[PDB]
């Protein structure tokens, strides 16, 4: 999780993973 | 047994040690994010 | 001007919509706004104040309802997706 580098601003938008992290 | 508890213990060592020194070893993961994060870029610079 | 509220507002001919708060940006004596990406301008200072501001337009989201069914109910929830419990 520390290895990897993963904002919205006009109709766009990012739902959120129904999984949690602490759950995957 | 014992020694083959040992390679075993040991292989897993080296796995954190390769995966910390050596960046780019998450090169696969990496890309399904640059490219989909690169492809909505695009997305919003067609807005201008 | 007011702020923190959303408002149709019309800095000097920029003819928008959001909410603006005071700026921390660093502007420059020559520097009339700034657009982060895509010709979204992000932060404008006044003509008379002189003072910068942001502008985030203000909060905008999909709503989702959650029905069991129509035979089984008509009792439904609503979601707003992405809005913090102080809107509507
Ligand atoms: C505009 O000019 C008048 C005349 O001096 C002054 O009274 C007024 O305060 C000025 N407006 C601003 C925003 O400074
Ligand atoms: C929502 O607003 C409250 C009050 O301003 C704040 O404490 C909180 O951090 C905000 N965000 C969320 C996700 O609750």
């Amino acid at each position: 999780f520390n290895k990897v580098t993963l904002q919205k601003f006009n109709g766009l938008t990012v739902l959120p993973p129904l999984l949690t992290d602490e759950m995957i | 047994q014992k020694l083959i508890a040992n390679q075993f213990n040991s292989a897993i060592g080296k796995i954190q040690d390769s995966l910390s020194s050596t960046a780019s070893a998450l090169g696969k993961l990496q890309d399904v994010v640059n490219q989909n994060a690169q492809a909505l870029n695009t997305l919003v610079k067609q807005l201008s | 001007l007011v702020k923190n509220k959303c408002v149709n507002f019309n800095f000097n001919g920029l003819t928008g919509t959001g909410v603006l708060t005071e700026s921390n940006k660093k502007f420059l004596p020559f520097q009339q706004f700034g657009r982060d990406i895509a010709d979204t301008t992000d932060a404008v200072r006044d003509p008379q104040t002189l003072e910068i501001l942001d502008i985030t337009p203000c909060s905008f989201g999909g709503v989702s309802v959650i029905t069991p069914g129509t035979n089984t109910s008509n009792q439904v929830a609503v979601l707003y997706q992405d809005v913090n419990c102080t809107e509507v």
